[PDB]
């Protein structure tokens, strides 16, 4: 029930995108995405649409202590800019 | 003795938060004064009655001092 719930919902049309690359026709594509894909729902039931809310980051640490493994890993990181940035450049 | 070479420790896991994404007094007077109490609860047993005792003796002591270098009714009564 989960899952199925999890796939009608997320999966669909506007949400998704299809990507290809190699010596291919982009005409013969639309073609076969029209012919194949064409069949996915294209909105919602007037709800249901997911939308991220922003996620806040907080500066903390987390600290597994175990020194029977033999060497320790360490991942330090301040708050990022998000994809649409151009300071990631 | 440095970092690194204290002790064995294994399978802990130790959450800890940044001071400036926290609170420098959270629920100072809403869970310490109950604390502060409890703690003093604990103690007062073991640690009041010596002083109390001290209290007991000081006065006492101080209070027959006093009487002492007073006046008595036996110097010199009833002989002229």
């Amino acid at each position: 029930a989960d899952l199925t719930e999890y796939l009608s919902r997320h999966y669909k049309a506007p949400r998704m995108v299809l990507a290809a690359a190699g010596g291919l026709e982009h005409r013969q594509l639309l073609d076969l995405a029209q012919k194949h894909f064409s069949g996915l729902s294209g909105t919602y039931d007037e709800d249901a649409v997911p939308t991220l809310s922003p996620c806040r980051f907080t500066g903390s640490q987390i600290c597994h202590r175990e020194d029977g493994l033999p060497l320790a890993h360490v991942a330090i990181a301040v708050e990022g800019p998000g994809w649409a940035h151009p300071d990631n450049v | 003795r440095q970092f690194g070479h204290l002790t064995r420790v294994r399978h802990v896991i130790t959450y800890s938060l940044s001071p400036f994404e926290q609170r420098a007094f959270p629920h100072y007077f809403s869970k310490g004064i109950p604390n502060v109490l409890r703690r003093t609860r604990a103690c007062i047993l073991r640690v009041a009655p010596p002083f109390v005792a001290f209290y007991l003796v000081y006065t006492w002591g101080t209070q027959e001092f006093e009487k002492s270098k007073r006046k008595n009714p036996a110097a010199y009564e009833n002989d002229r």
